[PDB]
């Protein structure tokens, strides 16, 4: 389910100033200099991305200042933050756990790591916790099918999981430093296999000026 | 250059380039279609049109495929049925079961090809259901049903593209996308109506019209726009005595589909406060009359009053006829008088462009001709305002060519950039022997468009003489072939008066008035008409004018006589009848033939073949309908109207002024209207459903 339509609230309407920081206001123009002078809509996806991460969630406010910005009109930038799906245009928490359950985490088990996180947080998808903590969305294929299962929290994976370790995971992001990215408990390190590599074996590779042809 | 290909069997020949359903159009074969439109760009999101072609393994878009030498199209064979089959079924899948309460019902494009091209019954029966969709608010003219939606992008297209509006849009994705406002906002625009039109579903539909009547029920009349002078072709659906609905009507050198929201909705105006019965004034009270005693009462205020020469004053408003204005004229002269006036501000005296040519108070770089267009300048007009579907062939001319535009009057919010650069005469000939002048100069169709507002000023002949000397000074705004000097009227009835000669002496000019017709006139000020005078409104509704009278004549509606209409370009349109006057109201020239009888004198001619007769005796072009005329006599025209006797006058400083503060509510029709009413309540620009905070 997608929503498409917008109802003002206090803390969502027009009314409400937004403004890019002058950080964000360096590097937005950094932006606009990526593209054409005349085709500066461009830059509409990246600079609302930098307001959705200002202020945490792509507002209404921010729609319409990138609009200014380029001077474009507003209803083209909602078309935009209403496609795009990372556009968040609901108030978030803390830490967004984004959990697939396309088929291969599902082979692999996606389903006993939601369950794991609904019993442990006490929250369905779509659902933000009594503390502002974790915003929880089950999400499709983010792209590490072979280290799976596997989850995001606010952009960084954690991967070839398990109930237990996802479990704890959030118990110590609730509370103290959170682990770094990354297959859980470093049981692999990437790609590999996790019996270990059986292709890339050497510790100095092969450089191709050795074997270039006979031209050149 | 054309080619040649291949249809069913028939070989055609069409540009390069050109769409395949262009192709099968002009060879004849029928192609289905939702999203394609020939006056909006190329959309292909219905997949309706998929035919055949042999150098394609999947079935293509007619809608847009470019056509190709020598290729062969097939629109018969069983893939292609197969495939009109299969979208139709998606089509419907989520399709709400609405077409009993659905007031596109009749009319339907979906319901007509799901029975053509589609199957008889449906298979989707599932448990979970169909698809909804909220209603959207956007405005007290459009009324949305928008689970009815096809997602065919007409009105998106329209809004964006041909009106300027880019509010409306396409918000979400997927099975969720919607189209409509992203928060609550109105669709402002002048041109709002047309959307309505434009979707072949019941999702936009018309709001006073909501659930009146159904097509079959209606008789159809191809009649002429009033409330503009662009002269609009439009048909009136009618269900007996009450006019249902005005709806656009085809004419490419005129409107081109379009109609704008006063021409479409002030329709509501011709039921209510219109005048059915003759009134007499006996004091501050109107008493019901008949028409003897009423033309009895006109006849012996004539007689009492003795109105010598040019004390009897004609005033004509917008919304009338040339009958009835050469009627009223011919009356007026046979009477003695020379005071034929318009309802405009400086109605009283002539116009300082003359009536001489015709040239002088017509757009004669055509309709047509703004589609030719390189340089534009707008001398106080506002076309959103002032022909809001000439600002659309502005903007469309702009979109695609080089067209430069400039504008010397009030910052003009308008439907293309405007480059403003003055609201003074001053500033006019600064810019006319500056920068914008030799873009004017070096361009080979440039436009000069002169609004009325310039005509309604005291200090009019100083811009007309300027204008006039640049115009033959220069040779590319007048040529042998091209003529860039253009006045835009504003109202109906303006150009067929000048054309018949209805402007007055300055013996008259100055003249305090003992008897004042008043024809259709409801701009009057109260100042124009003296306390002691006899007055006589003729006319339909009772908003202005009938308030001043004396005595009041019930007239008949555009909907309810055949006249002839002149616009700007000077085309001659003739209306038809819809429907007959309510109740004791009359023919207008009827009425005047009738009074003048009852007055010592008495017109020549007693039905309508006469009147064409008198018509073709004062002017011959307002009885060669829809022609439009080229002149023989620019050089001559400019030269001795425009700049001849108004070097005299003065220019003022003070700066020019909107003409029409309201688009809705500009006559007696629209501002009888409650649905104009509400349209002006909304779309004001202090509300915050018109303004997006861009
Ligand atoms: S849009 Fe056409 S098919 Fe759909 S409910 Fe209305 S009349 Fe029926
Ligand atoms: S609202 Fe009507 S015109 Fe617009 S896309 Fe939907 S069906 Fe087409
Ligand atoms: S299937 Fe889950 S990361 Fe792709
Ligand atoms: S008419 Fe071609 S896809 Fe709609």
């Amino acid at each position: 389910h997608i929503v498409s339509v917008h109802r003002n609230t206090e803390n969502n309407n027009p009314s409400i100033p937004f403004e890019f920081s002058p950080e964000n206001m360096k590097r937005a123009e950094e932006v606009i200099a990526k593209y054409p002078p005349q085709y500066k809509k461009a830059a509409v996806m990246p600079l609302l991305d930098i307001g959705q991460r200002q202020l945490g969630y792509t507002s209404i406010s921010v729609m319409n200042y990138v609009a200014k910005l380029l001077e474009m009109p507003p209803m083209r930038v909602y078309e935009v933050a209403t496609f795009y799906t990372m556009y968040n245009r609901t108030p978030m928490g803390r830490y967004h756990l984004q959990i697939c359950t396309t088929t291969p985490c599902q082979l692999c088990g996606s389903d006993g790591i939601m369950e794991a996180v609904q019993n442990t947080l006490n929250i369905k998808p779509g659902e933000t916790t009594k503390d502002n903590l974790f915003t929880l969305s089950e999400v499709e294929c983010l792209g590490a099918c072979v280290n799976a299962p596997m989850m995001a929290i606010n952009d960084d994976y954690y991967e070839d999981l398990t109930p237990e370790g996802t479990v704890k995971l959030l118990e110590d992001c609730k509370a103290g430093k959170m682990p770094t990215p990354g297959p859980e408990n470093h049981v692999r390190r990437d790609c590999e296999p996790a019996s270990g590599q059986k292709v890339l074996l050497s510790k100095e590779p092969h450089n191709v000026a050795d074997f270039l042809q006979e031209g050149i | 250059a054309e080619i040649e290909l291949t249809i069913d069997g028939h070989k055609v020949s069409i540009e390069a380039g050109s769409a395949l359903i262009q192709a099968c159009e002009k060879a004849g074969v029928t192609v289905p279609r939702y999203c394609y439109h020939d006056k909006l760009a190329i959309a292909g999101n219905c997949r309706m049109c998929l035919v055949d072609v042999e150098r394609a393994p999947k079935p293509v878009a007619s809608c847009a495929y470019p056509v190709a030498p020598g290729m062969v199209v097939r629109t018969d064979t069983e893939r292609v049925k197969q495939a009109r089959e299969n979208v139709m079924e998606m089509m419907l899948q989520n399709h709400p079961l609405d077409c009993p309460v659905c007031d596109q019902g009749g009319e339907c494009d979906l319901q007509d090809q799901s029975m053509r091209y589609g199957r008889d019954r449906g298979r989707f029966t599932e448990i979970t259901g169909k698809r909804s969709t909220e209603d959207k608010n956007i405005g007290p003219l459009v009324k949305t049903s928008m689970n009815r939606c096809i997602h065919c992008t007409r009105c998106v297209r329209f809004a964006n593209d041909i009106a300027g509006a880019p509010e409306l849009g396409s918000s979400g994705r997927g099975n969720d996308m919607q189209i409509g406002t992203y928060l609550e906002k109105n669709l402002n625009t002048e041109l709002s109506g047309n959307v309505i039109d434009l979707c072949p579903v019941g999702a936009l539909t018309n709001k006073p019209y909501a659930f009146r009547a159904r097509p079959w029920e209606l008789k159809k009349t191809e009649s002429i726009d009033v409330m503009d002078a662009v002269g609009s072709n439009i048909r009136i659906d009618s269900k007996g005595v009450e006019v249902m609905r005005v709806i656009p009507r085809v004419h490419e050198d005129v409107n081109e589909e379009w109609i704008n929201d006063k021409s479409r909705f002030a329709c509501d105006g011709l039921k209510t406060q219109r005048l059915t019965t003759p009134l007499i004034r006996v004091g501050d009270k109107f008493v019901n009359a008949t028409w003897d005693d009423a033309l009895s009462t006109i006849a012996k205020a004539y007689q009492q009053k003795a109105p010598k020469g040019d004390e009897f004053k004609a005033v004509a408003g917008a919304l009338v006829e040339v009958e009835s204005m050469v009627a009223l004229k011919d009356m007026t002269n046979a009477l003695g008088s020379e005071n034929t006036t318009t309802d405009t501000p400086n109605g009283n005296s002539a116009p300082a462009h003359g009536i001489t040519f015709r040239s002088n108070y017509l757009f004669n770089s055509s309709i047509a001709g703004i589609e030719d267009a390189d340089a534009i300048l707008l001398v106080g007009t506002n076309p959103r305002r002032e022909a809001a579907v000439m600002n659309a062939r502005i903007r469309k001319a702009w979109l695609r060519q080089e067209l430069e535009i400039a504008s010397v009057g009030p910052t003009l919010d308008a439907t293309f950039d405007v480059a403003e650069l003055g609201n003074t005469h001053a500033d006019l000939e600064k810019a006319l022997s500056g920068e914008f002048g030799e873009v004017l100069k070096n361009a080979k169709n440039p436009l000069i468009i002169v609004g009325s507002g310039i005509t309604d000023r005291e200090d009019a002949g100083a811009f007309f003489n300027t204008i006039g000397k640049f115009v033959e000074s220069t040779p590319s705004v007048l040529n042998e072939n091209w003529n860039g000097y253009n006045v835009l009227q504003r109202s109906a009835s303006r150009a067929g008066a000048y054309d018949i000669g209805f402007t007055p002496s300055d013996e008259a000019s100055k003249t305090t008035p003992k008897m004042v017709w008043l024809l259709g006139a409801d701009e009057v000020a109260a100042s124009d008409i003296p306390a002691d005078a006899f007055v006589v409104y003729q006319g339909h509704n009772g908003d202005v004018g009938a308030q001043f009278a004396d005595v009041v004549l019930p007239g008949a509606a555009y909907t309810e006589k055949a006249g002839t209409y002149v616009n700007t370009e000077g085309r001659s349109q003739i209306s038809r009848a819809a429907t007959g006057p309510p109740g004791g109201a009359r023919e207008d020239w009827k009425i005047l033939r009738a009074v003048s009888e009852y007055l010592g004198v008495a017109l020549p001619y007693e039905d309508a073949y006469e009147v064409r007769d008198r018509l073709a005796e004062i002017s011959p072009s307002l009885v060669r309908y829809d022609l439009v005329e080229p002149t023989v006599f620019g050089d001559v025209a400019v030269q001795h109207s425009l700049v001849g006797p108004n070097g005299s006058v003065t220019p003022s400083s003070a700066p020019l002024t909107e003409t029409i503060e309201n688009f809705y509510m500009t006559d007696s029709i629209s501002r009888s209207s409650p649905t104009m009413a509400k349209s002006s309540i909304a779309f004001n620009k202090d509300n915050k459903k018109n303004q997006a905070f861009a």
